[PDB]
RNA sequence: GGUGGCCAUGGAAGUCGGAAUCCGCUAAGGAGUGUGUAACAACUCACCUGCCGAAUCAACUAGCCCUGAAAAUGGAUGGCG
């Protein structure tokens, strides 16, 4: 069955400004523009309130698994709102038994170094994405923080690093060792 | 259960509308089963504690007799948590004063309410150091032998404005128990009457 | 008990269950016992004398503390005096046949252990429990000629002479 | 030796799963059905084993 | 809660197992779905509430595809597609 009509509105708050070329969504506000284009999905992409109040994705001649991406779509623009206002942050705590997880980050963000997970001679390199500043924390002992303004960018960079430290050939049951995701977040709260 | 079990709820909620013209709107939001229980056994000479759910708002039913009308100040007050305890013998505040019994307390993060927070200039008499609550924020205290004082004093925060985090899980290590009127009167009902506890009221 | 390893007294309440004659075989409390300046043999085998002279098919026992005195009381449980309100005691080696035996009246005498059932139930008077006592059956089943089954629905007697 | 809160942070993400009985694949605490086209998509889940 | 309920004691006080097996407080809480615990607890789930706003759910049965599905000179809806 194919359904007439399906929609959403995002609702736009008043620092930010979402201009779309065609389908293609740009949004700048404080804290710097992030794009993303939806030339795929394809969904008809309306600003219709004046000032500047809503993002309004249709869907229109669509069956349902079309009809699953109306959503979407108005879930990854909200999520760059967000980014672009507040903007995330991953924390992350290292976790151990015995061999101290050693982290030193190395350009800016960029290079996050780790010596001796597990007693490993290897010392693993990982890099971050474009726009993601990672930063080792205060206030809190064994704790990476991911600073950036797109989730997409921020969150493979978690999984990153929380996949380059996976033990082997052993029970990972047991051997509960390796850098995790404890919190994600904003910067700014509001 | 349930389309005669809930016509059944329907006609003891009616009965005591009626009957019983004296209404305490009271708030449970922390409870225990053990803890009604006792709480309905001390009041047993007395009050008819009645908790529904939802359908409260079914007081339009009992408006709807072609018969009550002032049961329309009663409407704002159908929400979030609510239960009545219905009693004959009232005669103002003096059954309901020896009600508040002991509870919160508690104080958290977020709150905002009572009054203006005090902690006399007392010796508090937790372990050595435990400075850093103090030090934190800031206030004038010393090692007298062992055990830690403030010596001077002052109101740490006043009416209106937010209780931090480290500001409320100081007050509640001194022992210090206020922000909390749950489980005891939100609004009473006495003959189309609308008290407001703030303060006449008692 | 407070800051620094203080007391003032012993009155301090230990509850326990079960109960052929007292027990003894390398065992009573102990954990809550020992330290405590109590016992394992005087004041289990003192335990006998006042848990005795007829209870022999378990119990609940209080044993308050007074410096190194274990006050040996029989409270009564809501199921141990309905096994003991029986056709009672044979006791131990036969027996056999077994503990679900149940044929006895105790037609005043639910009225009598709901009487002694002291504070516990929070209670409706009478009327109430006399069915939640009454309910809690397997052994007996009610009064000379009749099951619990039928007690349940009705009482006429009691309900004022408690209140 | 590892702190309470810090152990069942990692047991969150290596040891409370369902597993495929069919195909071994690992799976989230929710699944009712498995990811996997090979195992033909089963719904026969486990929980993982959890350490003695 | 009545409540180390009864059987079982080896522990099973709701819980290796079973007969069973019902009341109070009721709001609603099974003499218990489980975790697990020697047993508890502590946790959880039925039950029932708090908050939200209108459609929601379950078992079948069929259509279409996915799996079951593993063979030897290279590779055949006829090929191309
Ligand atoms: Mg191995
Ligand atoms: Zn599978």
């Amino acid at each position: 069955m194919k359904t007439i009509l399906s929609n959403q509105t995002v609702d736009i708050p008043e620092n930010v400004d979402i201009t779309l070329k065609g389908r293609t969504v740009i949004v700048k506000g404080p804290r710097g523009t992030l794009r993303r284009d939806f030339n795929h999905i394809n969904v008809e992409l309306s600003l219709l309130g004046k000032k500047k109040k809503r993002l309004r994705v249709d869907k229109w001649w669509g069956n349902r698994k079309e009809l699953a991406t109306v959503r979407t779509i108005c879930s990854h623009v909200q999520n760059m709102i967000k980014g672009v206002t507040l903007g995330f942050r991953y924390k992350m705590r290292s976790v151990y038994a015995h061999f101290p997880i050693n982290v030193v980050i190395q350009e800016n963000g960029s290079l996050v170094e780790i010596r001796n997970f597990l007693g490993e001679k290897y010392i693993r390199r990982v890099r971050m994405r474009p726009g993601v500043a990672c930063s080792v924390s205060q206030a809190q002992k064994d704790e990476l923080i991911l600073e950036g303004n797109d989730i997409e960018l921020v969150s493979n960079s978690a999984a990153l690093i929380q996949q380059a430290t996976t033990v082997k050939n052993k029970d990972i049951r047991k051997f509960l060792d390796g850098i995790y995701v404890s919190e994600k977040g904003t910067v700014q709260q509001a | 259960d349930r389309a005669t079990w809930k016509s059944n709820y329907f006609l003891k909620i009616i009965q005591l509308l009626d009957d019983y013209p004296k209404c305490f709107i009271v708030g449970a939001d922390n409870v225990g089963s053990k803890q009604m229980q006792q709480i309905r056994m001390s009041l047993r000479g007395k009050a008819v504690v009645l908790m529904g759910k939802n359908t409260m708002m079914r007081k339009a039913i009992r408006g709807h007799l072609e018969n009550n009308p002032a049961l329309e100040k009663l409407l704002p007050h159908i929400r979030g948590n609510v239960g009545f305890v219905f009693t004959k013998e009232d005669l103002t505040e003096i059954r309901d004063m020896l009600r508040a019994n002991k509870v919160p307390a508690a104080a958290r993060a977020g709150a905002i309410a009572p009054c203006e927070v005090t902690v006399p200039a007392q010796n508090t008499g937790l372990g050595p150091e435990k400075t850093s609550f103090f030090q934190a924020l800031g206030i004038t205290t010393k090692i007298s032998r062992g055990t830690i004082e403030i010596l001077s004093d002052v109101q740490l925060i006043k009416t209106g404005d937010k209780v931090g985090a480290s500001e409320a899980t100081l007050l509640n290590m001194l022992n210090i128990s206020p922000f909390s009127f749950g489980l005891v009167i939100q609004q009473v009902f006495d003959n189309g009457s609308i008290y407001n506890p703030e303060v006449l009221d008692i | 008990m407070p800051p620094k390893f203080d007391p003032n007294e012993i009155k301090v309440v230990y509850l326990r269950c079960t109960g052929g004659e007292v027990g003894a075989t390398s065992a009573l409390a102990p954990k809550i016992g020992p330290l405590g300046l109590s016992p394992k043999k005087v004041g289990d085998d003192i335990a006998k004398a006042t848990g005795d002279w007829k209870g022999l098919r378990i119990t609940v026992k209080l044993t308050i503390q007074n410096r190194q005195a274990q006050i040996e009381v029989v409270p009564s449980a809501s199921a141990l005096i309905i096994k003991a309100l029986k056709e009672p005691p044979r006791d131990r080696k036969k027996q056999k046949n077994i503990k679900h035996s149940g044929n006895i009246t105790f037609d005043e005498i639910v009225n009598i252990a709901r009487q002694m059932r002291h504070r516990s139930l929070a209670r409706e008077l009478s009327g109430t429990i006399k069915e939640i006592l009454g309910t809690a059956q397997s052994v007996g089943c009610n009064v000379d000629g009749r099951h619990p089954h039928d007690i349940i629905d009705d009482i006429n007697s009691g309900a004022v002479e408690c209140p | 030796i590892i702190e309470p809160s810090l152990r069942q942070l990692a047991q969150k993400y290596n040891c409370d799963k369902m597993i495929c009985r069919k195909c071994y694949a690992r799976l989230h605490p929710r699944a009712v059905n498995c990811r996997k086209k090979k195992c033909g998509h089963t719904n026969n889940l486990r929980p993982k084993k959890k350490v003695k």
